[PDB]
């Protein structure tokens, strides 16, 4: 993984494209994803 | 006399907005429809409208092209629906304002 680039990523079929950077967002064990109010994707977890 | 009762006024209306915070409802009121309809706006894309799945990149990675367009054309027209509805509202509001 490439950060702080305009990427076409594709985490596990979760498709998009953006820029990916390391986040403060403290998320706890089980839980992969963040959302948004639209439900779209603003924090992920790096499944390696 | 005069000029006392003037400045005492001045001072009430000075207390009166430190205190009382509901005075400018007629401002926070235009603040807050605007807010709640971009709100509803962005809320709008989270919605199948029939399709499979609200979201784009997942109906373009699952289905064939010959497929997709039935999925995709139900989630333009809810979209643009949706998106006339915000605009005609606004030209309502704005009339007003
Ligand atoms: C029209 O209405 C005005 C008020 O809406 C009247 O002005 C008031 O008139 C009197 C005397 O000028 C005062 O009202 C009361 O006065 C007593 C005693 O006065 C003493 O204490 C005040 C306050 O320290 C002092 O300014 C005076 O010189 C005296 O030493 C006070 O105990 C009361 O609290 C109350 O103030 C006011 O002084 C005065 N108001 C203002 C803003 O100047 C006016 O008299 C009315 N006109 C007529 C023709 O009656
Ligand atoms: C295959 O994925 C596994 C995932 O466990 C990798 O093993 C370790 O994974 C942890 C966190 O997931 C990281 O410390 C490293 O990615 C791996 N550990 C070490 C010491 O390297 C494994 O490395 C992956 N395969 C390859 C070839 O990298």
């Amino acid at each position: 993984l490439v950060k702080n680039k305009c990427v076409n990523f594709n985490f596990n079929g979760l498709t998009g494209t953006g820029v990916l950077t390391e986040s403060n967002k403290k998320f706890l064990p089980f839980q992969q994803f963040g959302r948004d109010i639209a439900d779209t994707t603003d924090a992920v977890r790096d499944p390696q | 006399l005069i000029a006392n009762q003037f400045n005492s006024a001045i001072g009430k209306i000075q207390d009166s907005l430190s205190s009382t915070a509901s005075a400018l409802g007629k401002l926070q009121d235009v603040v807050n429809q605007n807010a709640q309809a971009l709100n509803t706006l962005v809320k709008q894309l989270s919605s199948n409208f029939g399709a499979i799945s609200s979201v784009l990149n997942d109906i373009l990675s699952r289905l064939d092209p010959p497929e997709a367009e039935v999925q995709i054309d139900r989630l333009i027209t809810g979209r643009l629906q949706s998106l006339q509805t915000y605009v005609t509202q606004q030209l309502i509001r704005a009339a007003e304002i």
